[PDB]
């Protein structure tokens, strides 16, 4: 029954992981796909804390409109993008 | 009265602070630049900044605590001597003597002007008009700073100015009286 205890710290670790996959990706669509993953990890946390209403509002407008908006923009536009190479980003 | 300073303790604290400032400035210089740079050129094409942040931070507070200890008081002059030492560190980067002398004089004068006003970038809460007794005095009170009276006591002005020039402990006409 105490398998069901660490549920918050789990989603915290998953959010850390998910932003690491935001800022390290090849395509510009792979980053927004991990971003909608980040919204749904957030909405799981918001249900978890005791706010069932918000989680579904976050699904309605954050993997709702603004997701579709960003996916849409990245489709009908060309955007050059380099990779996370060590020779251009170890200086940071 | 006062308390003497630990010159070695304050100097090694400032040495650690100057180290941290040199590290964060070299990290800033890598990223705010152009051309081929990597992890190792943090201290290769650093422009020599960590020596600046280290040497100024040691020399200012060492000269400051040493001057405040050998003079046995705290005023704006200690900031003058410490800013002269800081100008000596910042003047040695350009390897020329009249440059160096100018840095030591002018940075020391600017730091002495900073120290004489209160050595603060902000204000003192007390000891300023909004939070200090001002206006006239009410009775025979000791006239503090910020206050005006109509006639100072003569025994006070003879202590302050002197007993020489024209000022005397008795006015000159009643000093020459017929009895
Ligand atoms: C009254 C005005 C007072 C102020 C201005 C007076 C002018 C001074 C002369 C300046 C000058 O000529 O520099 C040229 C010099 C440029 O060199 P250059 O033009 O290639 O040299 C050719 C010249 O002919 C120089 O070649 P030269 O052979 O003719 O002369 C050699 C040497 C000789 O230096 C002099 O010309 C002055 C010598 C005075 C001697 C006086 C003797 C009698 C008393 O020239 C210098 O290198 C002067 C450097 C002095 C720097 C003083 C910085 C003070 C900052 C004050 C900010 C407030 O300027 C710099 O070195 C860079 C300055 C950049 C700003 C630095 C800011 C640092 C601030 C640190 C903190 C300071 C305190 C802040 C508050 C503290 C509490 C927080
Ligand atoms: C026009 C160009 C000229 C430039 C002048 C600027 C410099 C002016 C500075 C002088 C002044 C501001 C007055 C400015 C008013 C007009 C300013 C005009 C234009 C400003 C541009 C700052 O005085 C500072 O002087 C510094 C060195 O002298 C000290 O350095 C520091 O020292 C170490 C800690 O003390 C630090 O640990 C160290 O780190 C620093 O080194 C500071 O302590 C001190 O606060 C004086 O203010 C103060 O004066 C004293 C009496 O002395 C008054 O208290 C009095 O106490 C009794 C004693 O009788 C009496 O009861 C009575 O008398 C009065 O209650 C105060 O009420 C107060 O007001
Ligand atoms: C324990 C830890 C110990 C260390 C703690 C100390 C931390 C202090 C950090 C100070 C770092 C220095 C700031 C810096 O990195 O400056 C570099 C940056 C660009 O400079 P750069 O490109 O290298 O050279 C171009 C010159 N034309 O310059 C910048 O543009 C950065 C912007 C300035 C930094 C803001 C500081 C605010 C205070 C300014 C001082 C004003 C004092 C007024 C008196
Ligand atoms: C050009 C116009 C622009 C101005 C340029 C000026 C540049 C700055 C010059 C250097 C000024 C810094 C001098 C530091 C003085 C430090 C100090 O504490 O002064 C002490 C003294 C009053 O100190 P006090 O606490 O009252 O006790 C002793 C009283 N005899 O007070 C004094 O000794 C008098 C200090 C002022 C002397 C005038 C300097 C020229 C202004």
């Amino acid at each position: 029954m105490y398998l069901t205890y660490y549920f918050i710290e789990i989603t915290i670790f998953l959010a850390i992981l998910c932003t690491i996959f935001i800022i390290s990706a090849k395509n510009p669509m792979v980053s927004i796909l991990y971003m909608i993953a980040l919204f749904v990890i957030a909405a799981m946390y918001l249900y978890l804390i005791g706010l069932g209403i918000f989680s579904l509002l976050y699904i309605m407008i954050y993997i709702g409109a603004i997701a579709v908006l960003f996916l849409f923009i990245i489709t009908l536009l060309d955007i050059n993008s380099t990779e996370l190479s060590v020779k251009s980003n170890i200086r940071d | 009265h006062f308390h003497p300073y630990n010159t070695l303790g304050l100097a090694t604290q400032s040495a650690m602070v100057g180290l941290g400032a040199g590290v964060v400035a070299a990290a800033a210089r890598n990223s705010l630049a152009t051309g081929p740079r990597n992890i190792l050129t943090t201290f290769s094409k650093s422009g020599g900044v960590v020596t600046i942040f280290t040497g100024a931070s040691i020399a200012y507070v060492f000269t400051y605590c040493s001057a405040a200890n050998l003079r046995e008081r705290k005023d704006g002059w200690n900031h003058m001597w410490a800013g002269a030492a800081t100008g000596a560190v910042l003047g040695a980067r350009t390897k020329l003597v009249p440059a160096f002398i100018g840095w030591t004089v002018l940075c020391g004068a600017a730091c002495g002007l900073f120290g004489w006003t209160g050595a603060r970038f902000n204000a003192d809460r007390k000891a300023s008009l909004e939070q200090s007794p001002k206006g006239f005095v009410q009775e025979d009170a000791h006239q503090t700073f910020w206050e005006v009276v109509h006639r100072r006591p003569l025994s006070l002005t003879v202590e302050q100015l002197g007993e020489g020039r024209g000022i005397n402990a008795v006015p000159i006409a009643t000093a020459t009286e017929a009895p």
